[PDB]
């Protein structure tokens, strides 16, 4: 999925996205792409 | 005609088995009487029953009292005879020819 | 397999008691032809008896509706609990069943609309001269019906 | 032809499939011996005999751990994630519940993923954790009460909500699990059975977790509620003419099964609480007794040293193996998530487990159907 | 004309029940006291039932309601990656150390 940083915070928390990007799971293309397994 | 009914409800039986992967399923290839969303919906029943109700007011009036049968096969018209027995949607005109034979 | 005898027990499966009582009161040795005539007539008498037997054993049998439930299936992803999945089929056999994942029911669900389940003890003593006198010494082919009438008796002396 | 006629599982095509599944699970490539510590000790003395029978065998409700307690010594806890039975012993504890007495009963915890409750014969219940990284077994607490003489059995609620510890002479204890392991109630057995000095042989929890089934020595069967903290007697029926040996439950919640010391085994349904089917098993005294997880196979093992396999819907026989040359008290146990079983006793006091490549009976019929269908799509 | 109206009301009958493409069901439960589930009374979501009823209600364009699915089909993984990340590790490791420090 691809949204912006501002579209992430409407559902997530600002403390967690500050932790996702330094831990290298989110990548940017400002469209932020994540590869994840939820089923 | 019978290979569009077999391949419609064999993929979604292979899709029950993946999503809630608790239970396997082999059912029959049958008529799923109404799907899940046509079963209990009074907005879809009430506008459908008032389509059949004014198709009968055409056939109860004293104006269109000269008309063929609903299950009728044509013989004179060579165009409509090929258009009745080749469309793979109705399949009630290719069952009369099997019963007649 | 065919004929009068097969006709006489499909009528007793569905709902018809009055044309079958009138035949077996005329020819009472129409039994000793099939052992199914005493099973299906014990399916009708056990429907009339069952509201009474649940109330006589009052507090115990009323919460016995809650004791019959099964165990969920517990897988070890996050150690979660999910219920079991079955699916109905409507068959022609009168007795309810449950296979490995399929449960079977009788197709004609309005089979007991003419019948009425009787009241406490004064109605059991009147309706047993009709039903229980047709199958005289054949109530011992239904041993679960012989166990139910004997618990009505002990619970009625004590109260 | 008779396979592909029915496309759903009926009453007759099910009873013919389950007689081929039990026939093919006794084969040569479908059995492997558990590499125990006694299988090492027996194999040395047999290549170049002291009996220690097992006292309990229990499965975790997830179906991924198996613990069991020999007579003289130790607990042994196996860990199976998916690899059949050759994955890992994690622990075995030579002085488990003390260094003076024996380990009689076991129960796993349904809520917590790794915790047992081993009950000695003294007065004390020791709850202990089985560590996942290292191969150790550390304690958590130790329970006790006043006027506690000798506890034998312990059972957890199938919801993990209560704990029932019982003596066979004096009393019966409830310990709450949610707030803290604290005594809630206590009932004297003389109030349960009014007739004589009875000895409690077996107990069981219902599938909901609100009634307790108690089997005495005189043949009485008591059913008693456990609502929140009250422990009162609901009914009391006389079932057998002998000690009620074992009590089981249907996994679909329909009926329950009792066995006794005469050759007698009933199937009582749970709605009307009357007997429903009777198995004609006039050979010997039934010792162990268990059902499948689909609820179709019933395994009876008597004191003639012979095992049987029945149906629960009918009472017909499927298979019968005779194991007469051994000196075991052999234990059947079915897995809780798949349709395999672990029958105890191979040489002296051992445990083998009988496998296949398919898990259920339903994925076995579904593979037999698709192999026949290719032949009808061949002609 | 009657020979055309009779043939198009037999393929309308043969399209409501016989071939009749339907949904694939995911089972969701919320109460822990059910333990049995028959797969006949599975109904879809409340937000999907309101969208699917708008294809057959009169006086509507088809392409305007086909874009209400593309809205709905992307709002269903914007709520499955919002509970599939905050439940992934930020609430896993809050229960990792805290269940060790309870045991000690």
């Amino acid at each position: 999925l691809v949204v912006t940083r501002a579209e992430w915070e409407k559902e997530l928390g600002t403390d967690l996205v500050k932790f996702l990007i330094e831990k290298n799971y989110l990548k940017l293309v400002e469209r932020y792409r994540i590869y994840d397994d939820f089923s | 005609f019978y290979s569009k009914i077999k391949m419609n409800n064999r993929t979604r039986y292979s899709l029950e088995e993946a999503l809630n992967t608790e239970y396997y399923a082999n059912y029959d290839v049958m008529t799923p009487k109404l799907p899940v969303y046509m079963k209990h919906s009074n907005a879809m029943k009430m506008d459908r029953n008032e389509f059949w109700a004014n198709l009968q007011n055409i056939k109860e009036s004293d104006d269109y009292t000269l008309r063929p049968t609903i299950m009728d096969i044509s013989l004179s018209n060579t165009t409509c005879l090929y258009k009745q027995l080749t469309q793979e949607d109705d399949d009630y005109y290719r069952k009369q020819f099997i019963l007649q034979l | 397999l065919f004929g009068k005898i097969k006709l006489l027990e499909r009528l007793l499966i569905h709902g018809c008691v009055i044309p079958v009582i009138h035949v077996l009161k005329q020819y009472p040795k129409v039994l000793y032809v099939s052992e199914s005539l005493s099973r299906y007539l014990g399916r009708v008498f056990e429907y009339l008896l069952n509201p009474l037997y649940t109330s006589m054993t009052s507090s115990g049998e009323s919460k016995d509706m809650a004791t019959a439930l099964m165990i969920t299936r517990i897988d070890n992803g996050i150690l979660a609990h999910k219920p079991r999945l079955i699916h109905k089929y409507k068959t022609h056999e009168p007795f309810e069943s449950l296979e490995l994942n399929s449960s079977y029911v009788f197709y004609y669900s309005e089979w007991n609309s003419n019948l009425t389940p009787f009241a406490s003890v004064n109605d059991l003593f009147e309706n047993s001269h009709i039903y229980l006198s047709i199958i005289g010494p054949y109530l011992g082919r239904i041993p679960t019906l012989l166990s139910k009438i004997s618990r009505i008796g002990v619970a009625d002396i004590q109260k | 032809v008779d396979i592909l006629n029915q496309k759903t599982i009926t009453s007759e095509v099910a009873a013919s499939v389950t007689s081929k599944y039990l026939q093919s699970t006794f084969s040569k490539g479908n059995t492997s011996h558990i590499e125990d510590k006694r299988f090492i000790h027996v194999s040395s003395r047999s290549h170049s005999i002291t009996p220690n029978e097992i006292l309990s065998l229990k499965f975790h409700v997830s179906g991924s751990s198996m613990a069991y307690s020999r007579m003289d010594g130790s607990l042994t806890v196996w860990f199976i994630k998916d690899a059949s039975f050759d994955k890992s012993v994690e622990v075995y504890i030579p002085d488990c519940c003390g260094s003076d007495k024996l380990a009689t009963d076991l129960s796993w915890n349904p809520t917590s993923l790794n915790q047992i409750a081993v009950v000695s014969n003294s007065s004390e219940i020791s709850l202990l954790l089985i560590n996942e990284k290292s191969l150790t077994a550390s304690k958590l607490r130790t329970l006790s009460l006043g006027s506690k003489t000798k506890v034998n059995t312990c059972l957890y609620d199938p919801l993990g909500n209560w704990l029932l510890a019982a003596t066979k002479s004096e009393k019966i204890y409830l310990f709450d699990v949610k707030k803290d392991h604290s005594s809630v109630c206590s009932l004297n057995i003389s109030d349960i059975s009014q007739e004589d000095n009875d000895v409690v042989y077996s107990l069981a929890w219902s599938n909901g977790g609100s009634h307790i089934f108690i089997g005495f020595k005189s043949g009485y069967l008591a059913i008693l509620k456990a609502k929140h903290g009250i422990l009162e007697v609901c009914t009391k029926i006389k079932a057998h003419t002998g000690p009620i040996t074992e009590i089981k439950m249907d996994p679909w919640g329909r009926n329950f099964i009792t066995g006794s010391i005469d050759g007698n085994c009933y199937v009582w349904n749970m709605k009307s609480l009357c007997c429903e089917l009777i198995i004609n098993d006039l050979n010997s005294a039934v010792t162990t007794l268990d059902v499948c997880h689909l609820g179709k196979i019933l395994g009876i093992c008597t004191e003639d040293e012979m095992v049987y396999f029945y149906d629960l819907n009918s009472g017909n026989l499927l298979h019968s193996k005779s194991l007469a040359n051994y000196k075991t008290d052999p234990v059947l146990k079915f897995y809780p998530d798949k349709s395999w079983y672990i029958m105890s006793g191979k040489n002296d006091t051992l445990s083998n487990h009988f496998v296949k490549n398919e898990k259920n009976l339903i994925t076995y019929w579904k593979d037999m159907f698709d192999n026949t269908m290719i032949e009808k799509r061949r002609k | 004309t009657f020979e055309h109206l009779n043939r198009d009301t037999l393929r309308y009958i043969n399209l409501l029940k016989r071939l009749s493409v339907d949904l694939a069901k995911q089972v969701e439960v919320s109460d822990p006291s059910v333990t049995v589930y028959e797969m006949d009374k599975w109904v879809p979501s409340e937000k999907l039932q309101g969208i699917l009823e708008q294809y057959c209600a009169p006086d509507t364009d088809i392409r305007g309601v086909d874009a209400q699915i593309k809205n709905y089909l992307d709002q269903i993984k914007m709520a499955r990656a919002k509970f599939g990340l905050e439940n992934k590790y930020s609430l896993k490791e809050r229960l990792s150390t805290l269940t060790k420090e309870l045991n000690h």
